[PDB]
């Protein structure tokens, strides 16, 4: 029994309609997408940054590793 | 125009709910209904016969656990409510067929 002991609530009214009287995925353009954008926007500058920094570090370290496998001509300039 | 009886624009029924909650009230009231046929329909007779089968109850009915109304018996046996009533409220072109019961906060679900 967890329904009826939860909280003391007073004066709130709610209106809802049967699933059969309304559309499942309504206003995709007027409401849906705008918010999807809203949400994306609000977050991008919090998430994206450290991932971008992670990328660079990866890129650097990867390339730097290959450069150290290549030969430096300055070791054979007087090997005649 | 003077001796012409105006036809009323029809009212649309909607399956839906409205919950006015106030835990500060002693008991809770719930009413549920489907759309009715309207005065003219013969079916209204059968509908009333139907509500006759379900009937109504209220803590003072002495018949108690022996009432013929099953819902009433259960209501008694399991202390389901303080009272309940069926109804077939008709109107010109529509109506409301349903029930309304009064119960304590913790017996609302079983009653329904």
């Amino acid at each position: 029994i967890h329904f009826g002991n939860l909280a003391r609530v007073r004066h709130i009214i709610t209106y809802s309609l049967s699933p059969f009287e309304q559309r499942a995925i309504p206003n995709i353009f007027s409401d849906a997408l705008p918010n999807v954008w809203r949400r994306f926007s609000s977050q991008v500058f919090k998430v994206a940054p450290p991932f971008l920094g992670a990328y660079l570090l990866y890129s650097w370290g990867t390339q730097e590793f290959e450069r150290l496998k290549r030969k430096n001509p300055a070791d054979y300039e007087n090997d005649q | 125009k003077e001796d012409a009886v105006p036809i009323l624009p029809r009212c649309r029924f909607t399956g839906s709910e409205i919950r006015a909650r106030d835990d500060a009230l002693p008991v809770a009231h719930v009413a549920l209904a489907v759309e009715g046929p309207g005065w003219a329909d013969p079916d209204n007779v059968v509908l009333h016969v139907a509500n006759a089968i379900i009937g109504r109850y209220d803590r003072t009915f002495g018949g108690g656990k022996h009432l013929s109304s099953r819902l009433a018996a259960l209501a008694v046996e399991h202390k389901l409510c303080h009272s309940f009533q069926t109804f077939n409220t008709s109107y010109s072109d529509t109506g409301l067929f349903g029930f309304h019961f009064v119960a304590d906060p913790l017996s609302i679900d079983d009653m329904m």
